[PDB]
Parts: C-alpha cells; sequence; structure tokens
C-alpha cells in the first residue's frame, strides 16, 4: 500500500495447513506468494522463491518460517540454514505480547543462532500490555518497527515509544 | 365355527397383524352381522390400519347395535383424526361411561382447542394415575401446556426451457454470484474471508 | 398483557455484571438497553436543544414493552445506590448520593405500580409491580437505619407477595413464593433489632386403540 | 498403631470416629484437618490403637493421607451407603488410590469398607457395594489416566489383591457399630 | 448477629448461637463458605493456633466493623475459657470439654450491641516475600503469589514450629501444602467408562476445545485423536473455526494423518477419523450442531469440537462463544492455555469464565470444565503458568502437551511441579 513491489514467500513445511493459511491471507490482499505442498525443505522453498521473486524484481521479499523454540537443537540449525541460503537483508523476531518470564532466554537464543535485527509484538489488541518486549529488546539489540493489534490484515502498525510505554505504566 | 374365527381374530390383533385380523373380523361379521365385539374389532383394525373415516362409518352405521356398549373413545378419536375438534369434544363428553382411554384423547383434545389451564390439571391427573411405558411421552405433553400458558418456481414447463437449469450458482451469496449484483464500490476490510 | 418483572431482573444481573458484582456495569447496560427501547419505538425524552418530559400514559400500554421502560429507570438508580454503598465505605459522604436514588427507584417503581393499574394489563403485573415497590420501600427504611421502618415494608412485601402466590396455580405461585423467600432473611435481621430495647406432543391415544377381550367369543 | 478413617465426604468418618470414642452422638462439620485419639480395644488385653480421622475433602484426602500412611496398622473405608449409588464413581476412584497406596507400603495394612448410613432406609448392603466396586475397579485399572490391580486378564475382584481387604456394615446414629468393634479388637 | 458456630478445624462443632426464638439454623451452609470453601453475609474468623473457626450470619454489610470486633472478643474469651482443652492433641479433650459459652456470648453481644450506639507475621515477612518473588520468577501470577503467600502467614500465625525449624522453612512449608491442595482442583476424569455413561441416552461424547490465539488448541486436538483412537474409540473431528486461513486445511491433515495411523483395515473395516468440515466464514454453532446430529447417525463415539482462537476482551465475539457452549452443551468445556503465558492466564479463564455464564440463560451455566496446559516443553522449570490456572479456576489440567507430535501428551504431576515451585 506504500508503493512497494512485495511478495510473500512460505518457507513452512512442518504445520499443518501453513501453506494454505499464507495462500488465503495472500489470495484476499492481492499480494504473489510462493510456497509448496510437496517441498519438505524450508531451505529449498526460501531460495527456488527468493531466486524466483528476484528474476522478477521484487522490492520486498518476506519470507515465512515455522515457529521453533530454543532446546529444540534441530529446528534451530534449520533457521540458521535457511537464513544462510537467501541471506536477508533484516531478521524480524515476532513476539506474542502476553508472553511471560520465558521471554529473555528464547529472545537471546533467537539472537545468538540467527542475527535479529528489528521485533514485532502482536496480540496487542487485548489486555496484555507487552511487557515482555522489554527483555526481546535487550536481548536481541533490536528495536519495535511495529505492533500487531487484532486478527485482521489492516490491524497493523509501527511501534511508537511513548504510547507503549504510557499504556505498559497505565 | 366362530370360535375358531374369534381365535383367529385374537391371535392377528395379538401379532399386530390388522390386517388379516380384519379380514377375519369381515368373517364373523356374515354370520353374526351384529356382534358388537366385532363391530369393535374391525373399527380397532381401521384406526390401526389409518381408515379413520371407514372406522367412523362402522361406527355411524351401528349406532342402534353399538349402544352404550359404545365406541366413544374410537369414535372420538376418528373425529379427532378427521380435523373435527368440535365433534370429538361432544363425544367425550357425551359418553356414557369415561375411562382412561377418553381421558387421554381429552387432554390432546384440550390442547388443540387451545384450553391450556384445563390441558395441565388433565395431564398432571394423567401423569400421576397413568402406569405405562409413556411416562416419558405425558411429561413432554403437560411440558408443552406449560409452555402454551406463558417445486412451485414460478412455473414448472419453464424449468426445462430456458438453460436447462438457472445459473448454475443458482442461489449463494449474491455477491458470490457471476452477476455479482451489489453495486460494489470497492472492497473494504470488515469480516473474515480469505475464501 | 404479562410481565415477569422477578425473572427479568435476576437473568438481567447475573448476565451483565451482578454474579460478580458489578453494580457500575449492570447500570450501564440498564442506561444503553432504556437508549435502545427509546430509540427503536420512537419514545425519545428530548430533541436537540430543548427537553419534554417522558409520561408513559395508559394508551401505549397495550404493547406489553413500555412497562420495561420505567423498569429501567427503577434498576438504574437502584443499582447507582448499591454501587455509592460500595463507594460510600470509603467516601461516607457517597451515602447522601445513595438515598437520592433510592428515593426515586420507588418513585419510578409507584409511578411504574399505578400504570400497572390499567384494566389493560392482567391480575400478574399489577401486583409484581405492587410489591416490587413494597420491597424498595422496606430497603430505603432499612437504610434509613430505622430497624422498625424496615420490618414494616419488609411484612407488608412479604404479606403482599404471598397473596399473590395463594390466588393461582401453584406452579405459578412459584414465582410469587421464590420472592417471599426471597425477602424473607431481612424479615429475620429487623426482627433481631426491634425487641431489643409446535413444542413436541405424543399422540398418546393411539397406544389406547386395542381390541376387546376376546376371551368370552371363544 | 494408627487406623485411618477415609473416604468422601459426609460418609460418617466423624460420626463413627466420635462413637467409638465417647459412645454418642456429637454434630459434625466438614473436617478441613486430621484428629487423633487414643481406643482401647474391646478385647482382654485392651490394646490401645490411634484412631486417626482424615478429612474427606478432595483438597484434603491425599495430602494427609500419604502423611500418615506410613503409620497406618489399618485403614477403614467409610462409604456413605444410603447415597451409594449417585456415588459410585467417587467413591471408586478414591478407593483405587487407597488401593495403591496400601500394595506399595511395606507392611501392607489391614483394610475394611465400613458400609455406614444402614439406619436409613435406602442404604444399599456391604453385598451390593462390594459387587459394585468390584465392577468400578475393573473398569478404573483399564480407564485410569508400576502397581495394578490384581490380574490383567480376570475381572477384577477383592480376593485378587496382596491385602486384608474386609466390608461390613454399621451405623453411626446409640449405634450399630458392633462389627467395627469387634474388626477393630481383631486388627488391634 | 442473628447466627455464630465456633466449630475445631477437625469438623467438631464446639458451640453455637441462633437466637432464643428458634434455634440452630444454618451451621452447615456456615462451614461451607467460611472453612470448606477458604482453602444473610456467612464470613468467618480463623484460629490457627488451636485449630478453631468462628463463623458469623449477619447482614447489613456495613456493620462489619462491629461484627469483627464481637468475634475478635469472642475469640480472645474462648481460648483463654477453653485454653486447656483446646491445646491438646487429642480429640478426646474437645469431645470430654464443656463449652458452655452461651453466657459469655450473651454478655459479649449486648455489651458489643452498645458501642456501636511461636509465628508472628512480622517474622514470616521476609520469608513471604522471598517466596513471593521466587513464585512470580518461576511464571505463577503475581496476585496469585501474593494470595498464596498471604494464605500460609495466616495458617501458621501462633502455632509453635517443630523441634528443628526456623522462620523461613515454615512459611516455605506451609506455603507448599496451600499449593498442592489448590493445584488439586475438585475435580476429576476418566475413559471408556464415561462414553458408557454418554451411551445412556445413545449418544456421541462432544468435547469443546476453546482458547486464545496460537495455544495449540488444534494441536492438541489432534493428539486426544490419536489417543482415542488408541483406546479404540472414532472421532469426528468437527472443524468450526471459519475465522482463519488454513483452519480447515490443517485440521484435515490432522484427519489424513490420524485415518493413516488408523484405517478401517486395521481397525474392524469401519471409518475411525473423520472430518466435518462446511467451508469458511460459516456459523460455528451451526456446523457444531450438524457435527453431533452426523456423529449421533454415522456412529462416531468422540466428536471434537475445535473452535477458533479469540481474545478475551470480545463482547459481540464472546457472546458468540458463551451462547455456543451454552446451547450445544458439550461434555467437557477443555479451555487450552499455554504454559508460556504469564499474568494473562488469570484474565483469560476469568474472562473465559464469566462470558460462559453471563451469556449462558440457564440457573447453573456450562463452565469451563479443564485446562489443557500447552507449550509445557518450552519453560523448562518456568511452570507457575499450570498454579496461576487451576487457583482460580478450580479446574483440573485435563492434559500437559509437551511437543508437536500425536505422543507429546502427558497428565499433570501436579506434586513436582509444586516442589519444583517451592524449594528456592
Ligand atoms: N512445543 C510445543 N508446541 C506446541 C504445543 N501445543 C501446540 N504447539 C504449537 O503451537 C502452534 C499453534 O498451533 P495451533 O494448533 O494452530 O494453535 P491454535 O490455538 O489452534 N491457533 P488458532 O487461534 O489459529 O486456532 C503450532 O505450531 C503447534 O505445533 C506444545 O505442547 N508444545
Ligand atoms: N443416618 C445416619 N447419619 C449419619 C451416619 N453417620 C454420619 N451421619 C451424619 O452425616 C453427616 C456427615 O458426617 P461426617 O462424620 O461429618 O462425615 P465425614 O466423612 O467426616 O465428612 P468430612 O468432614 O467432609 O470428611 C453428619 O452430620 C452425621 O450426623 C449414619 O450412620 N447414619
Ligand atoms: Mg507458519
Ligand atoms: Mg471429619
Ligand atoms: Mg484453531
Amino acid at each position: 500500500r506504500k508503493g512497494w513491489k512485495t511478495c510473500l514467500i512460505c518457507a513452512d513445511t512442518f504445520r499443518a495447513g501453513a501453506f494454505d493459511q499464507l495462500k488465503q491471507n495472500a489470495t484476499k490482499a492481492r499480494i504473489p506468494f510462493y510456497g509448496s505442498y510437496t517441498e519438505m525443505d524450508p531451505v529449498i522453498i526460501a531460495s527456488e522463491g527468493v531466486e524466483k521473486f528476484k528474476n522478477e524484481n521484487f522490492e520486498i521479499i518476506i519470507v515465512d518460517t515455522s515457529g521453533r523454540h530454543k532446546q529444540e537443537d534441530s529446528l534451530f540449525e534449520e533457521m540458521l540454514q535457511v537464513a544462510n541460503a537467501i541471506q536477508p537483508d533484516n531478521i524480524v523476531y515476532v513476539m506474542d505480547a502476553s508472553i511471560g518470564q520465558a521471554c529473555e532466554a528464547q529472545a537471546k537464543a533467537f539472537k545468538d543462532k540467527v542475527d535479529v535485527a528489528s521485533v514485532i509484538v502482536t496480540k496487542l489488541d487485548g489486555h496484555a500490555k507487552g511487557g515482555g518486549a522489554l527483555s526481546a529488546v535487550a536481548a536481541t539489540k533490536s528495536p519495535i518497527i511495529f505492533i500487531g493489534t487484532g486478527e485482521h490484515i489492516d490491524d497493523f502498525e509501527p511501534f511508537k515509544t511513548q504510547p507503549f510505554i504510557s499504556k505498559l505504566l497505565g | 365355527s366362530v370360535p375358531a374365527l374369534w381365535s383367529e381374530v385374537n391371535r392377528y390383533g395379538q401379532n399386530g397383524d390388522f390386517t388379516r385380523a380384519l379380514k377375519t373380523v369381515n368373517k364373523i361379521l356374515q354370520i353374526n352381522k351384529d356382534d358388537v365385539t366385532a363391530l369393535h374389532c374391525k373399527v380397532v383394525c381401521l384406526i390401526q390400519n389409518g381408515s379413520f373415516k371407514e372406522a367412523l362409518n362402522v361406527i355411524n352405521t351401528h349406532t342402534k347395535v353399538l349402544a352404550n356398549n359404545s365406541l366413544s373413545f374410537e369414535k372420538a378419536y376418528c373425529e379427532y383424526r378427521l380435523n373435527r375438534i368440535e365433534n370429538a369434544l361432544k363425544t367425550i363428553e357425551s359418553a356414557n361411561q369415561q375411562t382412561d382411554k377418553l381421558k387421554e384423547l381429552y387432554g390432546q383434545v384440550l390442547y388443540r382447542l387451545e384450553r391450556y389451564d384445563e390441558c395441565l390439571a388433565v395431564y398432571r391427573d394423567l401423569v400421576r394415575n397413568s402406569q405405562d411405558d409413556y411416562d416419558e411421552e405425558r411429561k413432554t405433553n403437560l411440558s408443552a401446556v406449560v409452555a402454551a400458558q406463558s417445486k412451485k418456481k414460478g412455473k414448472l414447463p419453464k424449468n426445462y426451457d430456458p438453460k436447462v437449469t438457472p445459473d448454475p450458482e443458482r442461489w449463494l451469496p449474491m455477491r458470490x454470484x457471476x452477476x455479482x449484483x451489489x453495486x460494489x464500490x470497492x472492497x473494504x476490510x470488515x469480516x473474515x474471508x480469505x475464501x | 398483557l404479562s410481565l415477569e418483572i422477578l425473572q427479568i431482573i435476576k437473568e438481567s444481573q447475573q448476565q451483565h455484571g451482578l454474579r460478580h458484582g458489578d453494580f457500575q456495569r449492570y447500570r450501564g447496560y440498564c442506561s444503553r438497553r432504556q437508549r435502545r427501547l427509546r430509540k427503536t419505538l420512537n419514545f425519545k425524552m428530548g430533541n436537540r436543544h430543548k427537553f419534554t418530559g417522558k409520561k408513559v400514559t395508559e394508551d401505549l400500554l397495550t404493547d406489553n414493552r413500555y412497562l420495561l421502560l420505567v423498569l429501567m429507570d427503577a434498576e438504574r438508580a437502584w443499582s447507582y445506590a448499591m454501587q455509592l454503598k460500595q463507594e460510600a465505605n470509603t467516601e461516607p459522604r457517597k451515602r447522601f448520593h445513595l438515598l437520592s436514588r433510592l428515593r426515586k427507584a420507588v418513585k419510578h417503581a409507584e409511578e411504574l405500580e399505578r400504570l400497572c393499574e390499567s384494566n389493560r394489563v392482567d391480575a400478574k403485573t399489577k401486583l409484581e409491580a405492587q410489591a416490587y415497590t413494597a420491597y424498595l420501600s422496606g430497603m430505603l427504611r432499612f437504610e434509613h437505619q430505622e430497624w422498625k421502618a424496615a420490618i414494616e415494608a419488609f411484612n407488608k412485601c412479604k404479606t403482599i407477595y404471598e397473596k399473590l402466590a395463594s390466588a393461582f396455580t401453584e406452579e405459578q405461585a412459584v414465582l410469587y413464593n421464590q420472592r417471599v423467600e426471597e425477602i424473607s432473611p431481612n424479615i429475620r435481621y429487623c426482627a433481631y433489632n426491634i425487641g431489643d430495647q409446535k413444542p413436541l406432543f405424543f399422540d398418546l391415544a393411539l397406544n389406547h386403540v386395542a381390541f376387546p377381550p376376546l376371551e368370552d367369543k371363544l | 498403631r494408627a487406623v485411618l478413617l477415609l473416604g468422601l465426604c459426609d460418609s460418617g468418618k466423624t460420626l463413627l470416629f466420635v462413637r467409638l470414642l465417647t459412645g454418642h452422638y456429637r454434630d459434625t462439620q466438614t473436617s478441613i484437618t486430621d484428629s487423633s485419639a487414643t481406643y482401647r480395644v474391646n478385647n482382654n488385653r485392651g490394646n490401645s490403637l490411634t484412631l486417626i480421622d482424615l478429612p474427606g475433602h478432595e483438597s484434603l484426602r491425599l495430602q494427609f493421607l500419604e502423611r500418615f500412611k506410613t503409620s497406618a496398622r489399618a485403614v477403614v473405608f467409610v462409604v456413605d451407603s444410603a447415597a451409594f449409588q449417585r456415588e459410585v464413581k467417587d467413591v471408586a476412584e478414591f478407593l483405587y488410590q487407597v488401593l495403591i497406596d496400601s500394595m506399595s507400603l511395606k507392611n501392607t495394612p489391614s483394610f475394611l469398607i465400613a458400609c455406614n448410613k444402614q439406619d436409613i432406609a435406602m442404604a444399599k448392603s456391604a453385598k451390593l457395594i462390594q459387587q459394585q466396586l468390584e465392577k468400578e475397579l475393573n473398569t478404573l485399572r483399564v480407564t485410569r489416566s508400576p502397581a495394578q490391580l490384581g490380574k490383567k486378564g480376570k475381572e477384577f475382584e477383592f480376593s485378587q489383591l496382596p491385602l486384608k481387604v474386609e466390608f461390613l456394615e454399621c451405623s453411626a446414629k446409640s449405634a450399630d457399630i458392633q462389627d467395627l468393634e469387634k474388626w477393630l479388637a481383631k486388627i488391634a | 448477629l442473628d447466627f455464630f458456630t465456633i466449630f475445631s478445624k477437625g469438623g467438631l462443632v464446639l458451640w453455637c448461637f441462633q437466637g432464643v426464638s428458634d434455634s440452630c439454623t444454618g451451621p452447615v451452609n456456615a462451614l461451607i463458605r467460611s472453612v470448606l470453601l477458604q482453602e444473610l453475609t456467612l464470613k468467618y474468623k480463623l484460629d490457627n493456633q488451636f485449630e478453631l473457626v468462628f463463623v458469623v450470619g449477619f447482614q447489613k454489610i456495613l456493620t462489619l466493623t462491629y461484627v469483627d470486633k464481637l468475634i475478635d472478643d469472642v475469640h480472645r474469651l474462648f481460648r483463654d475459657k477453653y485454653r486447656t482443652e483446646i491445646q491438646q492433641q487429642s480429640a478426646l479433650s474437645l469431645l470430654n470439654g464443656t463449652f458452655d459459652f452461651q453466657n459469655d456470648f450473651l454478655r459479649l453481644l449486648r455489651e458489643a450491641e452498645e458501642s456501636s450506639k511461636s509465628l508472628s507475621r512480622e517474622d514470616m515477612e521476609s520469608v513471604l516475600d522471598k517466596m513471593r518473588d521466587h513464585l512470580i520468577a518461576k511464571n505463577v501470577a503475581a496476585d496469585i503469589a501474593v494470595q498464596l503467600c498471604e494464605s500460609v502467614a495466616n495458617k501458621l500465625e501462633g502455632k509453635v514450629m517443630g523441634t528443628f525449624s526456623t522462620v523461613t522453612s515454615t512459611v516455605k512449608q506451609a506455603l507448599q501444602e496451600s499449593l498442592v491442595q489448590i493445584l488439586q482442583p475438585q475435580r476429576r476424569v476418566d475413559m471408556l467408562r464415561d462414553i458408557m455413561d454418554a451411551q445412556r441416552r445413545q449418544r456421541p461424547y462432544v468435547v469443546t476445545f476453546c482458547g486464545v490465539n496460537g495455544v495449540g488448541k488444534s494441536t492438541n486436538l489432534a493428539k486426544i485423536s490419536f489417543w482415542l483412537l488408541e483406546n479404540g474409540f472414532s472421532v469426528l473431528i468437527a472443524a468450526c473455526d471459519t475465522f482463519r486461513a488454513g483452519a480447515v486445511e490443517q485440521l484435515r491433515t490432522h484427519t489424513r494423518r490420524l485415518s493413516a495411523l488408523h484405517p478401517p483395515e486395521k481397525h474392524g473395516g469401519r471409518t475411525m477419523v473423520q472430518l466435518f468440515e462446511k467451508g469458511y466464514g460459516k456459523d460455528a454453532a451451526g456446523i457444531a450442531m450438524e457435527a453431533i446430529a452426523f456423529a449421533r447417525n454415522q456412529g462416531f463415539d468422540v466428536v471434537l469440537v475445535d473452535t477458533a482462537g479469540r481474545m478475551q476482551d470480545n463482547a459481540p465475539l464472546m457472546t458468540a462463544l458463551a451462547k455456543l457452549i451454552t446451547v450445544n452443551t458439550p461434555d467437557l468445556v477443555l479451555f487450552v492455555g499455554e504454559a508460556l503465558v504469564g499474568n494473562e492466564a488469570v484474565d483469560q479463564l476469568v474472562k473465559f469464565n464469566r462470558a460462559l455464564a453471563d451469556h449462558s440463560m440457564a440457573q447453573t451455566p456450562r463452565l469451563i470444565d479443564g485446562i489443557v496446559l500447552t507449550k509445557f516443553d518450552t519453560i523448562d522449570d518456568k511452570v507457575g503458568a499450570a498454579i496461576s490456572m487451576t487457583y482460580i479456576t478450580s479446574k483440573p489440567i485435563v492434559f500437559v502437551g509437551t511437543g508437536q507430535t500425536y505422543c507429546d501428551l502427558r497428565s499433570l504431576n501436579a506434586k513436582a511441579v509444586v516442589a519444583a515451585l517451592m524449594k528456592a
């Protein structure tokens, strides 16, 4: 909507209905998408998708990955190999705003395996004030650029520090 | 032997065979024309075989023979079933002897005449004194009396004429049809979609 | 015709706050309840830049629906006073504002009992309104902090609500006996401080169609 | 040693605990802690048992059972016989835990199912209460979400256990506790 | 004061007052609100030293300041006048003591109607603060760890410590006992026995999976579909998630993966896992009612109703969810909450249970009947999300998900979760 030739890639080969999910979000918002029902390697979906949208001269190529936790070293190595195959200009750490004390440990282990440079805080439209974001800014060394404020595609806006600290304080 | 035709009407009314108890009752009404027990076994075989107007023509053709040995329930029941709730109400009240058969049909006649204050006192006494397999069906009848006080197509030949059937979509969201017809100026994000 | 006022107030409080003690939320549901009853039925009190007194007259009482408008005025001022009883435990001046909402909750219920005195309303809502007045007059004269004027309008509300139970079926008497039992604990406290000094309907008459005893016929 | 009184709420644990110590009827409420008192047994030697009445509430039934099960010489599982037919699911479920806390002990204590409240006309017999719990602990050992009950290939019974399991009938309203004081004198 | 009963904690009425008028009305409902449910206004006062409870029944809640001064003087005259009967361990000191406190109470009542016209909490102060800061850091809700800690300065105040005890180890121990008894909800569960009882009317067993966005409702619904098939049960997955993209293909991959492990050939010849779907955008109470009538007609022992994830503050949508669970009457409402959520575990279940009872139109409304604690393999000991959930709700943690596959479904080890949380 700002004028960029944006496109999506679904590099999730594990979650059920994950390419069907991003396909129906991209079909609705009129955005090109890439992914596979059949490919089981996310390094292969993400390399062959950024290669296709490079040769089509897109300016914003957003690669979606599966959910992973730090105690799974198998998914943390696969995340590092998806990041090494496509070599992303920016890595965004999306965190739920209802996360408790377990936030600083996961957010730090994401910064250690992969180079996180921006943080996004979703599910802030409800009761959660999002105090877990102080522990993912200190762990990933990355600022918050956007917040999510609902389930729809337009429930999305840039992070402003003053209204988030006034809500976090009361 | 009419005692052997009555062990045959008895053996067919026990097995639920009111089609053959009605052929064996019409063999006792050929020898005994005014048999009041064979004019009651025939009215039951016609109420059970769904002839309520043929069972009401067996009661009205023999009004003097079935007199005071009457079928005032099978007569107020055939009329209750032929859309006569004013004749089914007059035959329950004019019955010479009141039973628990005319009390069960009278709880269903009061409910049809929308007399729910008398139908509640009839169905309160019917749930107390009745010991049968239909006590869960008589607490659903009393629970409906308490809840009561409180292919046309425009034309058929024009169906297979224009384009054998209407548009294949043919009824669905109006905004989903190939016609659209919603005067839509643009798309906006209100509800869930994603098709 | 009919109005089950006690069932109306009890299921609107448990659904809109009073199950967890939210009188501020129950009153706000009462005010939005009345605004939307007023905007639907085109019964606005004021217009822009002027105000005109809402007078629910007798002609519009056939709807069986405008009694809920005045009752939502009685339940709004009642819900505000019970919220001011919780805020008067730390702000004892709030009690003066509490007692001004309870004198206008009986005045709405005394004006709603006079409306039910119309002949277009059955013998059920005249008497639910007569003894909803006598219940709010016993709670105001209980908050007067006089224990005698409290048992006088509670034993009046109990004797009214019990006179209504005896007169009809014991199934419809349940609503009036549920309300004598509802205000009965408050009467034991003021007596402790006076003497201190198509539905599914079955055709069960088709199972009764059976043969006569065929023992004499063999 | 100790004889723990267990069961659901309102089974009659504290009124049998009163009827054995005083022989009288005492008004009781819901117990939130345990209560202990000595009981001079009816036999010749007059042995002394420490009756322990444990709360029947289910925030406190297994917290006190695990505390005193190591000190238990016998356990009396008190059953509400009148209200047995609607509580068949909570009696057999609590009794399943008392059965595995029992065989897992070094010296397995002696076990009784005191079918209380027989003075009520609707009290089920200790023979119907043993049949419906053998049928219920047979479904429970399969449906339970390693010590097991009896044999897996056979229908469960209280005779298949390595425990001294008995059934008697009593009443805590004087009272009818004669079979209870005869078993309390026999295990003393 | 219309009522006053003083019994011990062993459930033994010592003395009771109900007025000269009749007598002895409501001493059992008085005990229930005052002692049973705490571990006419009916409140209480606990003597924890000698195990006493002082339950009182009064009205006009504004007279609570003089009712509390009357329980304090009655508590001071009772524990002094009968100190010999109530200080002994034997329950035969209270069975054999005579508590004739009627003339002493009529004097303390008539005299309090004229005013109207060991272990202290200072010792236990510092250790209740180190235990509250340990529960909060181990992911117990901030206020759950404050009521937990105050339930323990009450329980041990007056009580004498053991032969080898400190101030620290006493409040640290009775906090573990008030934490295992609250993590022991007043509920139980079963298996094939429970579907034999759902067959007393010849009908399936319908479970409703509700919860907030992303907790694991659909993935643990598939772990329980594999756990029901493993017990020989046929399960019909009702797909009532019509508010998202790929919410039906997610459940259709679970039904393809489960009808591979449990096919008709390896089950007897009949379909055992089948998806009931009506597309997206449809009503979630209409697809659910069609799947209960479809599993009845096609012989499915279980219906597992998957609903969409939603927030806790949505009046037009927690209305449609509370009306769904009220009207559909599911056999077990299973709230799905992750073990990663912090203080929100209290607000989710309180608004989820307040909605289910508000937008319900029954006398006793259908509330959440259990909890599924997912993402348990992610906290690693920060386990206080299991305490925050079974604290407010007196409902059990029916399952604990410990991964993403069908085999990572556990029962709750609630004893070692309080032992890990109360050890600091
Ligand atoms: N590690 C771990 N992951 C889990 C667990 N339970 C669920 N998940 C993961 O959490 C994610 C959420 O999956 P999903 O089942 O769609 O959650 P949901 O609540 O149905 N989301 P929605 O609100 O859209 O319906 C999945 O990637 C799933 O694998 C668990 O116990 N452990
Ligand atoms: N009729 C009858 N009543 C009994 C009998 N035994 C106990 N009761 C009554 O049942 C009520 C409950 O008895 P309790 O002794 O408190 O049972 P409990 O198992 O200790 O209950 P909890 O303290 O909650 O564990 C008491 O008020 C008794 O009067 C009995 O044998 N017959
Ligand atoms: Mg994904
Ligand atoms: Mg007890
Ligand atoms: Mg889902």
